[PDB]
C-alpha cells in the first residue's frame, strides 16, 4: 500500500498465476547440452566413441554427503575403479566441444535426413553409421 | 428366493493362499479437497500405519506404482476433460469459468492443489495392479487410493474426477474374455455401469440404496441395452440393512453370477460409506459383515483386484481396510490396536471394531424375495454357447 | 434378377434379402471370441515359461519377504528399558532360489549338471520368445476382426434409422 | 408389554454377561491413562455378577428416585450397546 | 451425376470374404495343436513341480527332453500366424478404402451421420453460456 | 516403522530390476522377427492383386484420359484429420473423393 | 455446553518473512527488497 | 535456407537435423529443439511436422471442434427408467488415446439420467442427531491439524537431504548448484503449497524461485523455519488432543442410539388406549 510493494506483488502474481498453456512451458536452448535427458548424452558419447565416463544422474549427486558416503553407490563410484561416473556438467561439456568442433557440410546431411524420415516405420534399412 | 439366516464368525479357509501385492504411495495422504469437505485421502495413510504396526507387511510386497500418463487417461476420458484437469488450479479458476460450468466442477467436486497428481496416483496404482495381474505375478492386488467410481467420461461427479476402475478393467480385458465388477458402496456404481453398458465382456453388479438418494440411478429394471442386455445387475435396498440380511442377499447373487457368467478376473470396490456410523451412508453394517463380502469373493479363486471407494468416517474405513487386508493374507487379526501415530481417532476403547447401532431395518422378506427372483430371472440369458472350449476360466 | 444386383439405396441393407443376410451375421463376433480364448491359453503358457528362465538367470521369481532379505540387524538407541524414568545401509544377501539349491546335495557328474543347466536356460528362452511372437500376431489379427465388426454395425444402424424402423 | 421386554433381556443375559466378564483392556491405553471410569466411580459397570439382576436392581433404584435418568441410560448404553433402549421408561410404564 | 453406390457394394463383398479366409488358418492351428496335447500338460506339471520342490537332476533332464521334443511345433504356430496376419491386413486395407469412399461419397448422407442442427435439447447450454458471457460483459 | 520401510525400499528395487531385464529381452527378440519379415518381404518378385474401388490415376483408368476429372493426390502420413473420422476409427488417405466414376 | 473449537494453525509473521526475504536476496546478489525492516 | 538467413545458425540447425538422422535424438525432442529455429513461422513448421510424422498425444482446449455441451436431457429418447440417447454430434468427442478394443468395449451414446423417486415406505425419515454432528466437527478439526503438520513433515525430509549434501561440497559447487522442479523427488506440488502456507500465499513464490535457482543459499534458511512451525503446531495439537478426547467419551455412546433418544416420547405416545385398541384391526376407527 505504498506504490512500490503494490506493483511488486502485482508482478509476482502476474508472473506466477497463468492458465497453464503448453505453449508457454519454458524451453531450453539447443546449445546447452545439460538439458538433454542424460540418455541423449550417453548415446552421443557412445556413438561418436568419445572418451568420457558416464554421468551421475541426480540421485547419485545428492547421495554425496558425510552420511551418504556410506552407501554402496558412493563406495562403488568413488574408490579406485574405471567405471567411476562423473557430474553431468563434465560429460555435457565434452559432448558440447565435440559438437562444436567436428563438422559437417550438407550434400550428405540432407539426403540422409530424407532417407531417414521416409523410413521411420522400417526395421530393415540403412544405418547411417552403425 | 431368499431365506434370512444368522450371521456366521468370518473364517479364512487354508486350501488356498494368495500372493498379495499391495500398492501404496507415501504422497497420497498429502492432498485435501478443502475446509469442510467429507473426502479425506489422509485415511489411506492411516490404514497404512496399522498395516505396519500389526506386523502385516511381512507377508506381502509393498510397491509404489508410477503415475498414469495423460494418454493413459484419455483411453476413457476426452481430451478436453483431461486437459482441463491438467491446467486448472485453485488460483486461475476465474479463467476457466466456462469449463468449470461445463465439466460439473465447483461445489461437490472442487479444485484443490494437487488434483492432477492425486488422480495420477489413483490411476497408476489401478493400471499397475491390473498389469501385474496379467503377467501372472500376483493373485490379489490391493490399491486403496483407487475406486473413484462416480466419474463420467466427460464430467466430474460425486467427489470423483477420474475413473481409475475403467482403466484397470481395460487393461484386464487385453488378456481376459470376461471380467466381473462388484460394487458394495452405499451409492450406485454409475460411472462404471455407464461405461460398460452396451457390452457383454464386463458384468457390473451393484448393491446400493435406491430412494431419495445419490446418484439417482440403478433400478431393478435397468439391465443393459444392445448386446449388453442382462449384463448389468442392480440390487436396490432400503435403510438399516444389517449383517445377517446383507449376507443372505449378497452370497446367492454372487454365487449365481459366478456359476452363469463364469468370469475369470474380479474387480471389487470396497467402499466404506456402507458402515454403521458413516456420515453419508445409511446402512447398519458391522466390520465382520462388511468383510465377509471380501472373504466370499476371495473363496472362489480367480484373480481379484481390490480397490477403495467411499468411507467418510476415517476411523472406520481405516480399521475395516486393515482387517480386510489381514483377511486376504489368511490372518484374522487381534482386536486390541497396537500403538501407532494415530492412537487417537479410535476412542473410546481403542480396538479393531466397528460398532452397529439399533436403527430399524426397512427391508423385509418379501421385497427381497421379489428383487432376488427378478434378478435370478434376468441372469440366465448370460451364459456361454455350448461349443466354446474354455481354459477352466 | 433380384438376387444378383447392387445396392440402390441405403434402405437396401435391411430390405434386400441377400444383402441383409450379410450385415446381420453373428459371425464376426464369434471369431473374436475364439481368438481371445486362444490368447488366454497361450498367455498361461508364456507365464509358466517366464519363471523357469528367471530361476536360471539368477533372479528370484519367488516372492521375497522381510525374512528372505537376510539384512544385517542394526541398533540405534531406541526401545527404552522398563520404568527407568553401517549395517543400516547394507544389502539383502539373498540366499538362493530353492529350485537351484535343491539340486546340490565327482567331476563328470558336475559337468553333466552344468550342461543340463545350460540347456535349460537356452531352451526356455527360445520357447518363451516364440510364444510371445505368437501372441503378438494373434492380437493384431483380433484387432482387424473387431474393426470389421464395428464398421458392419455402424452401417446396420444408419440403415435401420434411414428407413425410420 | 412389560413382560415381553423383560423376556428379550433375559434371553440376551447369558451372552451379555460372559461378554462383559471377558472384557480386555488395551495396555497402552491403560498406561497413557486414556480411558474413563465414570461408570466405575459410580458402580454402574456390570461386574461379574449377572446383568439381568443388575438392570433389575438399577430399575428399582431409578423408581425410588435416587439414580438420575441420565446415568441409567448411559449404563444401559455401554452394557447393552444397541439392545436395551426399550427399558429406558421401565419406571413410567409401571407407574401407569 | 448419378450414384452407383460403389463403397457399400465393395463393403458387402469384403464383409462376405472376411470369415472365409480366417477359418482355414484356424483349422490349421487346430491341427498343429493335436500333437502338443500329451506334451504341454506334463511339461507344465514338471515345470511347476521343479519350481516348487539327487532326483532333481533326473527331473531337469526330463524337462529338457520334453522341451526340445516340443520345440518344432512352436515355429509352425508363428509361421501360420504370420501368413494369417498378412492376409487379414490385405483385407483390412480393402475394407478401409471402401469405407472411406462410401463416407466421402454420399452413400451415407451427412445429415444422417453427424446429426441435426440445434436439436430441441441444448437450450440449457445456450442459456448457461449466454449468462456466463453476459455477466462477463457486465 | 523404519524397519518396515527399509524392507519396502529393497523390495521395490528388486521389482524394478527384474522388470528391466525381462523388458529388454522382449524388445530385442521383437526387433529380430521384424527384421526377418522385412527381409523376406524384399524377396517377392510378383505381388498379390486384390479388388478395391477404382481410383483416378495419372495416365490411366478413364477420367484422366477423357479429360473428365483430376487425379487423386494422395496425402501425407500425419495431417489434419477431422474428429468424426478419427472416431470412425480410421485410416484416411486421398484428400478428396478418390473414386473414378 | 460443549461448543469448544480448536483455533487455526498459524504462519510466520510478516516481519520474520521480511527478514528472510531480504537476507536471501542479500546473500544471492539481487537489489534490495521494497519492504525493509 | 531462405528464412533462417545466416549461415552459422543455419549450420547449427543442419547439425541438429543430422543429430536426428544419426539415430541419437528422438522425434519429440527433435521438434522441440527445432522450435528455436522454425517457431515464428507456422506453415513451415506444420509441413515439417507432417513430413516427420509428428502427432500430438492429446489435443489442447483452444483447438477442439466438438465441445462438451450442457444439454437438457428432458428432450431425448428414453430406454428403461434411467438412460437417454445422446444427440449424434456429441458422440464425436475426441478421445485421443483409444485403440480398437477401446471402441469395441466402451459405450458412447447412452447417458444416465437421475430420477428423484419417492419411497414406498410409510415411516419417518431417518436423520442425524446432534451427537453424531459433534463427532463430525471433532474429526474435521483433527484432520485440519494432521493435514498441515504431516504436509510440513515431508518438505522437511526433502530439504534435510539437500542440506546434508550442501554441507559436504566446495564453494564452486555452491555457486554451481541448481535443482529441477520437484527438488529431486517424485512430487512437484506439495513443497510449494507448504512454502506458501508457512511464508505467505503471495511471497512464497519468490522463495520457491530462489529455491530452484539458489539451493545453496536459500534452502538451509527455509529448513529452519519449517522446523520451527513443526514444533509450534505439534505443541498446539497435543494440547487440544485432551479437549477432543474429553468431548468424545460422552457423545460417542449417546451417538449410536438412533431409536432410544426419542423412544422415550415414542413409547409415551404409542401406549395410549386409542392405539392399543387400533391394533386389533377388526375394530375400525378411521385411517389417518
Ligand atoms: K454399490
Ligand atoms: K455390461
Ligand atoms: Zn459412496
Amino acid at each position: 500500500l505504498t506504490a512500490a510493494q503494490q506493483q511488486y506483488i502485482k508482478n509476482l502474481i502476474e508472473t506466477h498465476i497463468t492458465d497453464n498453456h503448453p505453449d508457454l512451458r519454458p524451453k531450453s536452448h539447443p546449445m546447452d547440452f545439460e538439458e538433454y535427458t542424460d540418455a541423449f548424452l550417453r548415446r552421443y558419447k557412445d556413438h561418436f566413441q568419445l572418451d568420457v565416463p558416464d554421468n551421475l544422474t541426480l540421485q547419485g549427486y545428492l547421495l554425496g554427503s558425510k552420511l551418504g558416503a556410506k552407501t554402496y553407490s558412493y563406495k562403488r563410484n568413488t574408490q579406485g575403479q574405471h567405471d567411476k561416473r562423473i557430474h553431468k556438467r563434465d560429460l555435457a561439456n565434452v559432448v558440447r566441444r565435440h559438437f562444436d568442433e567436428h563438422s559437417i557440410k550438407e550434400t550428405d546431411c540432407i539426403p540422409q535426413f530424407i532417407y531417414k524420415v521416409k523410413n521411420q516405420k522400417k526395421k530393415f534399412k540403412m544405418e547411417f553409421r552403425g | 428366493v431368499y431365506e434370512a439366516t444368522p450371521f456366521d464368525p468370518i473364517t479364512v479357509k487354508p486350501s488356498d493362499k494368495r500372493r498379495v501385492a499391495y500398492f501404496y504411495d507415501a504422497d497420497v495422504g498429502n492432498y485435501a479437497y478443502g475446509a469442510g469437505h467429507p473426502m479425506k485421502p489422509h485415511r489411506i495413510r492411516m490404514a497404512h500405519s496399522l498395516i505396519m504396526n500389526y506386523g502385516l507387511y511381512k507377508k506381502m510386497e509393498i510397491y509404489r506404482a508410477k503415475p498414469a500418463t495423460k494418454q493413459e487417461m484419455c483411453q476413457f476420458h476426452t481430451d478436453e476433460y483431461i486437459d482441463f484437469l491438467s491446467r486448472v488450479t485453485p488460483d486461475n479458476l476465474e479463467m476457466f469459468k466456462r469449463e468449470s460450468v461445463k465439466f460439473n466442477v465447483g461445489d461437490d467436486c472442487p479444485v484443490f492443489d494437487g488434483l492432477y497428481e492425486y488422480c495420477s496416483i489413483s490411476g497408476g496404482g489401478s493400471m499397475e495392479g491390473a498389469a501385474r495381474l496379467n503377467r501372472g505375478k500376483c493373485d490379489v492386488a490391493v490399491n486403496y487410493a483407487g475406486g473413484l467410481h462416480h466419474a463420467k467420461k466427460s464430467e466430474a461427479s460425486g467427489f470423483c474426477y477420474l475413473n481409475d476402475i475403467v482403466l484397470g478393467i481395460i487393461e484386464l480385458l487385453r488378456y481376459h474374455p470376461r471380467v466381473l465388477y462388484i460394487d458394495i458402496d452405499v451409492h450406485h456404481g454409475d460411472g462404471v455401469e455407464e461405461a460398460f453398458y452396451t457390452t457383454d465382456r464386463v458384468m457390473t453388479c451393484s448393491f446400493h440404496k435406491y430412494g431419495e438418494f445419490f446418484p439417482g440411478t440403478g433400478e431393478l429394471r435397468d439391465i443393459g441395452v444392445g448386446a449388453g442386455k442382462n449384463y448389468a445387475v442392480n440390487v436396490p435396498l432400503r435403510d438399516g440393512i444389517d449383517d445377517a440380511t446383507y449376507r443372505s442377499v449378497f452370497e446367492p447373487v454372487i454365487k449365481k453370477i459366478m456359476e452363469w457368467y463364469q468370469p475369470s478376473a474380479v474387480v471389487l470396490q470396497c467402499g466404506g460409506d456402507s458402515l454403521s456410523g458413516d456420515r453419508l451412508g445409511c446402512f447398519n453394517l458391522s466390520m465382520e459383515g462388511h468383510a465377509n463380502c471380501v472373504n466370499y469373493v476371495k473363496s472362489f479363486g480367480i484373480p481379484m483386484m481390490v480397490v477403495g471407494g467411499g468411507g467418510y468416517t476415517m476411523r472406520n474405513v481405516a480399521r475395516t481396510w486393515c482387517f480386510e487386508t489381514g483377511l486376504l493374507n489368511n490372518v484374522v487379526l487381534d482386536k486390541d490396536l497396537p500403538y501407532n501415530e494415530y492412537y487417537e481417532y479410535y476412542g473410546p476403547d481403542y480396538k479393531l471394531s466397528v460398532r452397529p447401532s439399533n436403527m430399524f431395518n426397512v427391508n423385509t422378506p418379501e421385497y427381497l424375495d421379489k428383487v432376488m427372483t427378478n434378478i435370478f430371472a434376468n441372469l440366465e440369458n448370460t451364459k456361454y454357447a455350448p461349443s466354446v472350449q474354455l481354459n477352466h476360466t | 434378377k433380384e438376387i444378383l444386383t447392387p445396392i440402390l439405396s441405403l434402405g437396401d441393407i435391411i430390405n434386400h434379402k441377400t444383402i441383409s443376410r450379410t450385415f446381420s451375421s453373428p459371425i464376426l463376433k464369434n471369431l473374436a471370441l475364439q481368438i481371445i480364448l486362444m490368447i488366454e491359453k497361450e498367455q498361461m503358457s508364456v507365464v509358466r515359461y517366464s519363471q523357469f528362465l528367471e530361476v536360471f538367470l539368477g533372479d528370484h521369481p519367488e516372492p521375497i519377504y522381510e525374512s528372505n532379505l537376510n539384512l544385517p540387524s542394526y541398533n540405534h538407541n531406541l526401545t527404552l528399558p522398563e520404568d527407568r524414568g553401517d549395517p543400516f545401509f547394507a544389502l539383502p544377501r539373498l540366499e538362493q532360489s530353492n529350485a537351484l539349491l535343491s539340486l546340490l546335495p565327482t567331476a563328470a557328474e558336475q559337468q553333466q549338471l552344468n550342461e543340463e543347466i545350460e540347456s535349460a536356460r537356452q531352451l526356455s528362452q527360445i520357447a518363451l520368445q516364440r510364444n510371445k511372437e505368437f501372441i503378438r500376431n494373434l492380437q493384431k489379427i483380433r484387432k482387424s476382426v473387431i474393426k470389421a465388426n464395428r464398421i458392419r454395425g455402424r452401417i446396420l444402424n444408419w440403415s435401420r434409422e434411414y428407413l425410420g424402423i | 408389554t412389560i413382560y415381553e421386554r423383560l423376556l428379550e433381556i433375559k434371553q440376551m443375559n447369558e451372552r451379555v454377561t460372559k461378554e462383559i466378564n471377558t472384557r480386555s483392556t488395551v495396555t497402552f491405553a491403560k498406561d497413557l491413562d486414556l480411558l474413563s471410569s465414570q461408570l466405575s466411580e459410580m458402580g454402574l459397570d456390570f461386574v461379574g455378577e449377572d446383568a439381568y439382576k443388575q438392570v433389575l436392581r438399577l430399575s428399582r433404584r431409578l423408581i425410588n428416585g435416587d439414580l438420575e435418568h441420565q446415568w441409567f441410560e448411559e449404563s444401559l448404553r455401554q452394557a447393552y450397546n444397541n439392545k436395551a433402549f426399550k427399558l429406558y421408561t421401565i419406571d413410567k410404564v409401571t407407574q401407569s | 451425376p448419378a450414384n452407383l453406390f460403389p463403397g457399400l457394394n465393395d463393403i458387402t463383398d469384403v464383409l462376405e470374404e472376411f470369415p472365409l479366409a480366417t477359418s482355414r488358418y484356424l483349422t490349421l492351428l487346430h491341427e498343429i495343436d493335436a500333437k502338443c496335447v500329451h506334451s504341454m500338460p506334463n511339461l507344465n506339471e514338471r515345470i511347476d513341480k521343479f519350481l516348487k520342490k539327487q532326483t532333481q537332476v533326473r527331473l531337469l533332464n526330463n524337462i529338457n527332453k520334453i522341451y526340445e521334443e516340443l520345440m518344432p511345433s512352436l515355429e509352425e504356430k508363428m509361421h501360420v500366424s504370420s501368413i494369417m496376419l498378412d492376409n487379414l491386413d490385405r483385407l483390412t486395407s480393402r475394407l478401409e478404402l471402401a469405407y472411406e469412399v462410401a463416407i466421402k461419397n454420399t452413400e451415407i448422407p451427412r445429415g444422417l451421420r453427424l446429426g441435426v442442427d440445434n436439436h430441441p435439447a441444448m437450450h440449457l447450454h445456450h442459456e448457461l453460456m449466454e449468462k456466463i458471457e453476459s455477466k462477463s460483459n457486465s | 516403522e523404519t524397519i518396515a520401510t527399509r524392507t519396502f525400499i529393497h523390495q521395490d528395487f528388486h521389482k524394478k530390476v527384474t522388470d528391466l531385464r525381462a523388458r529388454l529381452l522382449n524388445r530385442t527378440t521383437q526387433t529380430w522377427y521384424d527384421i526377418n519379415k522385412e527381409r523376406r518381404d524384399m524377396d517377392i518378385v510378383i505381388p498379390d492383386v486384390n479388388y478395391h474401388v477404382p481410383i483416378k490415376l495419372d495416365n490411366k483408368t478413364l477420367s484422366c484420359i477423357t479429360g473428365y476429372a483430376s487425379a487423386a493426390q494422395l496425402c501425407y502420413p500425419g495431417e489434419p484429420v477431422a474428429e468424426d473420422l478419427a472416431c470412425e476409427s480410421i485410416e484416411y488417405r486421398y484428400r478428396a473423393n478418390p473414386v473414378d466414376k | 455446553y460443549s461448543t469448544k473449537t480448536a483455533p487455526p494453525l498459524q504462519s510466520l509473521k510478516p516481519d520474520e518473512v521480511t527478514e528472510d526475504i531480504s537476507l536471501i536476496r542479500e546473500l544471492t546478489g539481487q537489489p534490495p527488497a521494497p519492504f525493509r525492516l | 535456407k531462405r528464412y533462417i538467413g545466416n549461415k552459422h545458425l543455419y549450420t547449427e540447425f543442419l547439425k541438429i537435423l543430422n543429430l536426428y538422422s544419426q539415430d541419437i535424438l528422438d522425434l519429440d525432442d527433435l521438434v522441440e529443439k527445432v522450435d528455436f529455429y522454425l517457431g515464428s513461422n507456422k506453415e513451415l513448421f506444420t509441413w515439417f511436422k507432417n513430413f516427420v510424422g509428428y502427432q500430438e498425444k492429446t489435443k489442447c482446449i483452444e483447438n477442439i471442434v466438438h465441445e462438451k455441451h450442457r444439454l437438457d436431457l428432458d428432450l431425448c429418447e428414453a430406454f428403461g427408467p434411467s438412460y437417454k440417447r445422446l444427440p449424434k454430434s456429441d458422440t464425436f468427442m475426441p478421445c485421443s488415446g483409444r485403440d480398437d478394443m477401446c471402441w469395441e468395449v466402451l459405450n458412447d451414446e447412452w447417458v444416465g439420467h437421475p430420477v428423484w423417486a419417492s419411497e414406498d415406505s410409510g415411516f419417518i425419515a431417518h436423520r442425524k442427531n446432534q451427537y453424531e454432528e459433534t463427532l463430525f466437527k471433532i474429526e474435521e478439526e483433527r484432520h485440519e491439524y494432521d493435514f498441515y503438520i504431516e504436509s510440513n513433515l515431508r518438505t522437511i525430509q526433502c530439504l534435510e537431504t539437500i542440506v546434508n549434501k550442501i554441507e559436504n561440497m566446495t564453494e564452486n559447487e555452491k555457486a554451481n548448484f541448481k535443482l529441477p522442479p520437484g527438488l529431486g523427488h517424485t512430487s512437484m506440488t506439495i513443497y510449494k503449497k507448504v512454502i506458501r502456507k508457512v511464508y505467505d500465499k503471495e511471497r512464497g513464490f519468490e522463495i520457491i524461485d530462489a529455491l530452484h535457482e539458489h539451493p545453496a543459499v536459500t534452502a538451509p534458511v527455509v529448513l529452519k523455519r519449517l522446523k520451527q512451525k513443526d514444533e509450534e503446531w505439534r505443541r498446539a495439537q497435543r494440547e487440544w488432543n485432551k479437549v477432543w478426547r474429553e468431548l468424545e467419551q460422552k457423545v460417542f455412546f449417546k451417538s449410536l442410539d438412533h431409536l432410544g433418544l426419542t423412544f422415550k416420547q415414542a413409547d409415551k405416545k404409542l401406549l395410549t388406549t386409542k392405539q392399543l385398541i387400533s391394533e386389533i384391526s377388526s375394530i375400525k376407527v378411521d385411517q389417518t
